[PDB]
RNA sequence: AUUUUAAAAUUAUUUGAAUUUUUCUUCUUAUAAUUUAAGUUGUUUCUAUACAGUACUUUCUUAACCCACUCGUCUUGAAAC
RNA sequence: AUUUCACUCAUAUUAAAUAAAAUAACUCCAAGUGGGCCAUUUUUGGUAAGCAGAACUGGCGAUGAGGGAUGCUCCUAACG
């Protein structure tokens, strides 16, 4: 009965093309919010008003401090937040509660808004993944589309484009794939800091502060 | 530093030796592991005397071969290197030392029927 | 020879190493020295209520196995 | 085009108002111009000083613009003039100062040196007044007024700048400053 | 399973596919647009100021008026400061 | 560096292995081993587990106890990781199938006598590999005498436990203390 | 010596207010209390019977004994290393209703109707909390007249 | 001793449709091969037509460059005048 | 009050967010300690002190590596 193997050869080719197709459709709509951003703004000019733009709802936060001489509270909020040593980076949602938390370490990290290439580069040269059975986790690398199908296609998820869509918009699963991913591990910047003493937006050399879309420089630096 | 020959590798070379023994005679070199307050050697000072660690260890598969590429066995007469016919290309024996010549002839005699090499068959002659 | 005389220097970190623990949380506690008149009253209703049951559980029994 | 002689200040136009209430429900708007090294650092300067002057906090605040102006001719010679207001190590003052530079960033760039030079000034305590541009008849400053005469000429009494391959240790006859 | 060497995601072409089963038609659909246009110099680019004729004079308009506009608030404000200065 | 509790290493509290040298033990430890590893059925892991623990965690349990728990499944067999004992205050005893470490003599002939039968655990690897109609059982774990002096020390207010004493009498720890008439009751 | 009483140290905290002087209102004494009830222990100086601790003042409990003019409650308090259940014995001046439960009632009563009414109709309901989150774009209207420009100040 | 498999990519014949209209245009809708898949393979020379040589392995001795206060103990604190 | 029967109250997005949250909870048998000192901020006595006495946190002690020429406690950062 070698019919144990085909229909699971039908089912993979069928997942393959319809992942296909969820990414034509993913590229249309990166496409068409980007051309309708860039009207709106100029009908703006000619009507005399003013046209605010959504904001952002997603940041990429880096550490810049090591384990020693740091208030307890700190070590809480660092802890929650997954970031465990020096140059590690992970992705954040923005609320009112997670505002209030980022306040609370400012001055230890830095942080910004994060585009679409810069989601894609950090998934597929720094992409790690959490294999096994719940608290036994087993860092691996991601090589292929078995271990996030087997793990996350209950919510339809089968692939890294998909998880590159719901990590660069907020979509209805970002909890869980977020909480998917390994903590980003990430090299020192190859034309170093400024000084980590002091803040960006201080009017020194500084590094602590939230730069807001200049982070994909920095993180391009260190990738 | 690292040597290297084949595929047999050895981290560390230099013995360990212990400390203050090249300063006082009463002093052996055997390494014993410094104990008790202000020592500069068990508080890892940089310029003096390393301390042996787990991290020096070899690898498992090439642990205990000889640089003939083959593990040692010690025998004392001609009926202790029986088994040895059977695995003739992973072993290669040693004579004990305190076999006369009488017996010695014997053994290496044999060992060379059986096709297995002898580490030290120039003894006593 | 004088000493120090006071200090709680390290005491909370002592404190969290073993955390603060908490209550545990049981179901029901003991009416030792509590209003009587109204848990006497309660043992007499539960016995009323006990022998309803035990009679017509043992009844059951005695016409199921006949 | 060349990086080793290029300033990072531009100059920025920012909108922002107060969040709708009942009490408010259609708030003032306001308009800054502020000189920075990007767009962050000129929306928070923007929030500082709405911050100090009205009641606006960034927190019930929201932005409007961030435009970037850009300079018109960026080769023809300008006069400037510039007020100021900054703090010593026992009081507070403010001047006026003239430059003269093709950009009004370039000015600026000029100033916070100047002020650092001869004042030991530092950015963090200085605050920028009215850049605008001032016509030849009304220039005040000295060393502006012997820029700006009929036929203008001098000789060049520096000494020369080489390239690193060519800055010999070894020379063979030593060389000379005149340079007619 | 015994771990192999980690191939690059990127820049080696079957694993790419291998993750993305989109990108070859893409990657494909940029290259033929990318040899049309460069094939067209000399032929094209020469209307394409044509269209700069068409719409920057639609845009040019606009865009000055708004800088106008700014441009003159800020003096107005210099001005009536400088009246009550005195 | 990275700040993690107990770098990062899970830890476990309980026995890993055999402490006892008997070979027959050692045999049974292996079989239900791999039993429990390839039919994983949630009662070959309680026995694996079970017949290592230590020897106060293995109590006996009485014929009288053991016929009160199977009142209810006739024709079931009942499993113990312990002995079973006699007891002199049942009058009659059913007919029962029990599988067990160790009868002592008078229970394993009482047994027979009422047509019931005895098993060892080799048997009921055998005929009940994943334990169908089976009922697991243990004795009472805290009936043990040292367990009457743990707790509270005795001394605290509204303690229970028992005190260390010589022997027991008027005269052996019964006044300052102990009663209201010297200065306090406990 | 050193001077730890039952009162020591309570010379604001058991003070009566401004213009506020007096014995409790009538209606004080027809409150409402059951067995599992959330209240507030605040000390009333003007009543000197059956006063709380030092400590004790501005905590919440869970009544565990109603008695003619009493009620006990049970507070937690911290000690070194750990928290422990403490029953405080109080009367009935001592003694509010607890207000720290409200939201949770009014919520559970709403959405009950608002599940009933979605289920009548066979919608999909959500009914847990949002946080307040990111606002959306919007085109906002403003004649040129109305904006007025600023600059910083000159000191004087 | 049977997942270095399946799949994916490539190349040359094909069975059909699109569109971007094409010597890298797409969709494994049929067979063969190959690797870019499925963690390094090949060709020449030397050691050498040797049996311990001045070459290779190894142990001592003596230089350089950088670094290195006397151990044990009591003590908040020891190279300690 | 309690007890027995009926009907019904969101879940797979988990009755607000986040979480190498079970490395949890609880018993038993025991060691060594009970002379401390230093830094920022708050603070008492004294003219003041490398003086004496308190509070929160981080350290030295029990700890080495790079920098501060040198240095138990400063900056970076903790060790196969
Ligand atoms: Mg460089
Ligand atoms: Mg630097
Ligand atoms: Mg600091
Ligand atoms: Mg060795
Ligand atoms: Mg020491
Ligand atoms: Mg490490
Ligand atoms: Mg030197
Ligand atoms: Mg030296
Ligand atoms: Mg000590
Ligand atoms: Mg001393
Ligand atoms: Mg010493
Ligand atoms: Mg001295
Ligand atoms: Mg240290
Ligand atoms: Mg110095």
């Amino acid at each position: 009965a070698a019919k144990k193997i085909k229909t699971l050869k039908l089912i993979n080719k069928k997942k393959r093309n319809d992942l296909r197709q969820r990414t034509l459709r993913y590229e249309e709509e990166y496409e068409s919010e980007r051309k309708k951003i860039i009207e709106l703004k100029r009908e703006a000019r000619k009507n005399n008003c003013f046209y605010r733009e959504a904001e952002k709802k997603v940041v990429f936060v880096i550490r810049l401090k090591g384990v020693n001489k740091l208030p307890p509270k700190v070590r809480s909020v660092f802890r929650l937040l997954r970031l465990l040593q020096v140059h590690n980076g992970v992705f954040v949602k923005v609320n009112k509660a997670t505002k209030e938390m980022l306040k609370i370490v400012e001055p230890y990290v830095t942080y910004g808004y994060p585009t679409l290439s810069t989601v894609r580069k950090l998934l597929y040269k720094r992409g790690y993944v959490r294999v096994g059975k719940v608290r036994r986790y087993a860092r691996k690398k991601i090589q292929d589309n078995a271990d996030i199908s087997k793990h996350l296609g209950k919510y339809n998820v089968h692939g890294i484009e998909d998880m590159v869509y719901q990590l660069y918009t907020c979509g209805p699963v970002f909890k869980k794939v977020n909480n998917f991913l390994w903590a980003f591990k990430l090299k020192p910047p190859r034309k170093g800091f400024k000084a980590k003493r002091h803040a960006f937006n201080e009017p020194r050399p500084g590094d602590w502060g939230n730069r807001e879309a200049h982070i994909n420089e920095l993180i391009n630096r260190m990738i | 530093a690292v040597k290297k020959v084949g595929k047999i590798i050895k981290k560390r070379t230099k013995k360990f030796t212990r400390f203050q023994s090249n300063r006082f005679m009463r002093v052996k070199p055997a390494w014993r592991k410094p104990r008790g307050i202000d020592c500069r050697v068990r508080r890892r000072y940089k310029g003096t005397n390393l301390m042996p660690s787990i991290g020096y260890g070899s690898n498992k598969k090439t642990k205990f071969l000889l640089p003939n590429n083959k593990y040692k066995y010690v025998v004392k007469n001609v009926k202790e290197m029986e088994p040895l016919i059977m695995n003739h290309t992973k072993y290669c024996v040693q004579i004990a030392h305190n076999v006369s010549s009488k017996k010695r002839k014997q053994i290496i005699e044999r060992a060379k029927q059986m096709n297995v090499s002898v580490i030290n068959a120039k003894a006593r002659l | 020879a004088k000493s120090k005389n006071h200090t709680n220097h390290n005491q909370n970190r002592k404190a969290h190493k073993n955390g603060i623990k908490k209550p545990k949380k049981h179901k029901f506690m003991s009416r030792k020295g509590l209003d009587p008149n109204f848990f006497r009253n309660q043992k007499y209703c539960l016995k009323g209520i006990q022998k309803k049951k035990k009679e017509l559980k043992l009844k059951a029994k005695q016409e199921k196995n006949n | 085009i060349d990086n080793s002689l290029n300033t990072n200040i531009h100059q920025y136009h920012i909108v922002g108002r107060a969040i709708p209430t009942a009490k408010d429900k259609n708030p003032n708007v306001y308009r800054m111009c502020i000189f920075a090294k990007n767009d962050t650092n000129a929306k928070s300067r923007f929030w500082y000083f709405m911050k100090k002057i009205n009641k606006l906090k960034k927190s019930n605040g929201e932005l409007l613009a961030c435009e970037q102006i850009k300079e018109r001719f960026p080769l023809r010679v300008k006069n400037y003039g510039v007020l100021l207001r900054y703090d010593s190590r026992t009081g507070t003052h403010n001047m006026y100062k003239e430059f003269r530079d093709t950009t009004k960033e370039g000015a600026i760039a000029q100033l916070y040196s100047e002020m650092a030079g001869r004042h030991r000034a530092r950015a963090s305590s200085i605050n920028i007044i009215r850049i605008s541009e001032i016509s030849s008849s009304l220039v005040r400053r000295p060393h502006i007024k012997q820029l700006l005469k009929r036929r203008l000429r001098f000789p060049a009494l520096h000494l020369p700048t080489l390239q690193k391959e060519y800055r010999k240790k070894f020379a063979s006859k030593r060389p000379s400053t005149y340079r007619m | 399973k015994k771990r192999l060497q980690n191939k690059n995601s990127l820049t080696n072409f079957a694993v790419r596919c291998r993750l993305n089963p989109a990108y070859k038609l893409l990657r494909s659909l940029a290259v033929l647009r990318m040899r049309k246009s460069i094939l067209e110099k000399s032929k094209n680019k020469k209307e394409k100021r044509v269209q700069k004729q068409i719409q920057k004079k639609e845009l040019q308009k606009i865009n000055h008026d708004y800088y106008k506009g700014v441009a003159k608030a800020v003096k107005k404000k210099k001005k009536r400061e400088e009246k009550k200065a005195k | 560096g990275i700040a993690l509790k107990n770098v990062g290493r899970i830890k476990k509290h309980g026995r890993k292995h055999l402490v006892s040298k008997n070979p027959y033990l050692r045999l049974l430890v292996k079989l239900y081993n791999f039993l429990a590893r390839r039919t994983n059925a949630n009662f070959n892991k309680i026995i694996a587990k079970r017949l290592i623990m230590p020897k106060r965690y293995r109590p006996p349990l009485s014929l009288s106890k053991l016929q009160y728990h199977m009142a209810n499944h006739p024709n079931d067999i009942a499993v113990v990781v312990g002995s079973i004992t006699d007891d002199k205050r049942l009058f009659s005893l059913k007919q029962l199938k029990v599988c067990a470490l160790r009868f002592t003599e008078t229970a394993r002939k009482r047994i027979e006598d009422a047509g019931g039968e005895c098993l060892t655990f080799d048997q009921l690897a055998l005929k009940y590999p994943t334990g169908k109609k089976c009922v697991l059982l243990r004795g009472p774990t805290k009936a043990r005498t040292a367990e009457k002096h743990f707790g509270k020390a005795p001394g605290k207010p509204k303690s229970k436990a028992r005190p260390y004493v010589r022997s027991k009498g008027r005269k052996f720890e019964k006044a300052r203390g102990r009663r209201k008439s010297r200065a306090y009751k406990k | 010596g050193k001077s730890r009483g039952k009162r020591s140290g309570t010379r604001y905290k058991f003070s009566k207010k401004f213009r506020k002087h007096g014995e409790c209102t009538a209606n004080k004494y027809l409150e409402k209390l059951n067995y599992g009830d959330y209240v507030d222990i605040v000390c009333d100086s003007t009543q000197q019977k059956g006063m709380p601790f030092n400590y004790y003042h501005g905590k919440t409990g869970k009544i565990f004994h109603i008695t003619k003019r009493g009620v006990g409650v049970l507070v937690n308090k911290r000690v070194k290393h750990r928290i422990e259940q403490k029953k405080v014995c109080v009367r009935i001046e001592h003694v509010r209703k607890s207000r720290c439960n409200e939201d949770f009632l009014l919520r559970k009563i709403k959405n009950a109707e608002l599940i009933k009414e979605a289920k009548l109709k066979n919608e999909h309901i959500n009914i847990k909390r949002k946080t307040e989150g990111p606002k959306p774009a919007a085109m906002i209207k403003v004649p040129p007249s109305k904006i007025i420009t600023i600059e910083p100040l000159p000191f004087y």
